[PDB]
């Protein structure tokens, strides 16, 4: 299988700076032209940087005059993307790319290297869960939310019930409020499987370590 | 900077349905250099289309491409649901090499009503030192909905954080959710908590609220 093999997502305070690599496997780099392409959140493509590892010549996109820095080494087969004086207007998806190495097919992307570049601190997300109050009315079906506030940085997982309900779920993107993620996560059920059988939220967050379940009651 | 302009921004086709979306260039470029990629949410862009009108390996027939100088065009001859996507067109001809703004392709089914839920801080939370009241609208179309909160009477416009889901992959409708945070005191300090959303599925709005 032809394909390119990127670094792992990067987690970097600004003033920092951070070296990307993507290493080919099914041609040699040296053969065809390298790129880096940035996608911000929820955002377009933009070309950064190309360069020929046959003799190292590069070409920028004047906008990251001097801030990004493109090198390859033939020996390894990898193409790099260096960054530095690293603000939050650089975090993004980083994607290298080949110029298609081979006749009779099209271009090589990497899986991405998402890049977060924040001044927060490592917080755990609180959660809170979400039923309907004191009175009720709808019939035959009702809706159970939860709610998770203020935790840095990106994932949390949730699943109601470790993945029993997988109909009727809708779990939000999250939301930056002031350096912090919150996001909620609703499910419907019918009123015939509650408030007798229990309905779970799982939210669990990959880098504070936490893993926290909130009983729907 | 050659710069590419795609129209339309958005869109939607009922199932089977014929679809035409174009990629306009600031000075001309080669057609030979002139690609499109289909990107879908949380993976790579994919080649969809080069030199403009060929296909990629393992690109439904049903697709075409057409167009030099300026203009180009993306088609569907048939509406697909997998076609669901966002379809960038790309120059390589002149560097910096550049990207359109692209077209996110939705599916359009029948129109469907919004179902609000609103909900109250929990002890939890309020015993924590904060308050948040969220409102829940799920399952509706077209996209296009407005939430406010009224509090006590007197619509509160900061401090509200909206979040909306991709269209859904079963019913291709949409969702929404609308999270109302003040402080401990601000809370209880009024009683009439509100969610009003006007949808275009009718005139008369749809309220949810709760006291103290
Ligand atoms: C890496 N790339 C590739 C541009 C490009 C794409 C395709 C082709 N040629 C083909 O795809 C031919 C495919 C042949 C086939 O599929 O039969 C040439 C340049 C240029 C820099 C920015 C990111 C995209």
């Amino acid at each position: 299988e032809v394909q390119l093999q990127q670094s792992g997502a990067e987690l970097v305070k600004p003033g920092a700076s951070v070296k990307l690599s993507c290493t080919a496997s099914g041609f040699n780099i040296k053969d065809t032209y390298m790129h880096w392409v940035k996608q911000k959140p929820e955002q377009g493509l933009e070309w950064i940087a190309q360069i020929d590892p046959a003799n190292g010549n590069t070409k920028y996109d004047p906008k990251f005059q001097g801030k990004a820095t493109i090198t390859a080494d033939t020996s390894s087969n990898t193409a790099y993307l260096h960054l530095s004086s690293l603000t939050s207007e650089d975090s993004a998806v980083y994607y290298c790319a080949a110029d298609p190495p081979y006749y009779g097919h099209g271009d090589y992307w990497g899986q991405g290297t998402t890049l977060t570049v924040s001044s927060a601190k490592t917080t755990p997300p609180s959660v809170y869960p979400l039923a309907p109050g004191s009175a009720a009315q709808t019939n035959s079906m009702v809706t159970l939310g939860c709610l998770v506030k203020g935790y840095f940085p990106e994932p949390v997982t949730v699943t109601w019930n470790s993945g029993s309900l997988s109909s009727g779920v809708h779990t939000f993107p999250a939301v930056l409020q002031s350096d912090l993620y919150t996001l909620s996560s609703s499910v419907t059920v019918p009123s015939s499987t509650w408030p007798s059988e229990t309905v779970t939220c799982n939210v669990a967050h990959p880098a504070s370590s936490t893993k926290v379940d909130k009983k729907i009651v | 900077d050659i710069v590419l302009t795609q129209s339309p921004a958005i869109m939607s086709a009922s199932l089977g349905e014929r679809v035409t979306m174009t990629c306009t260039a600031s000075s001309s470029v080669s057609s030979s250099n002139l690609h499109w990629y289909q990107q879908k949410p949380g993976s790579s862009p994919k080649l969809w289309i080069y030199s403009t009108s060929n296909l990629a390996s393992g690109v439904p027939a049903r697709f075409s491409g057409s167009g030099s100088g300026t203009s180009y065009s993306l088609t569907i001859s048939s509406m697909e649901a997998e076609d669901a996507a966002t379809y960038y067109c790309h120059q390589y001809h002149r560097s910096p090499y550049t990207f359109g703004g692209g077209t996110k392709l939705e599916i359009k089914r029948a129109d469907a009503a919004p179902t609000v839920s609103i909900f109250p801080p929990s002890s939890e939370q309020l015993t924590s030192g904060g308050a948040s009241v969220v409102c829940f609208l799920n399952n509706f179309y077209p996209k296009d909905i407005n939430v406010k909160w009224k509090i006590d009477g007197s619509e509160r416009q900061n401090g509200v954080l909206n979040s909306w889901t991709d269209q859904d992959s079963k019913d291709s409708t949409y969702s929404m959710s609308s999270t109302l945070t003040l402080t401990k005191d601000e809370y209880e300090r009024h009683n009439s908590y509100t969610c009003e959303a006007t949808h275009k599925t009718s005139t008369s709005p749809i309220v949810k609220s709760f006291n103290r």
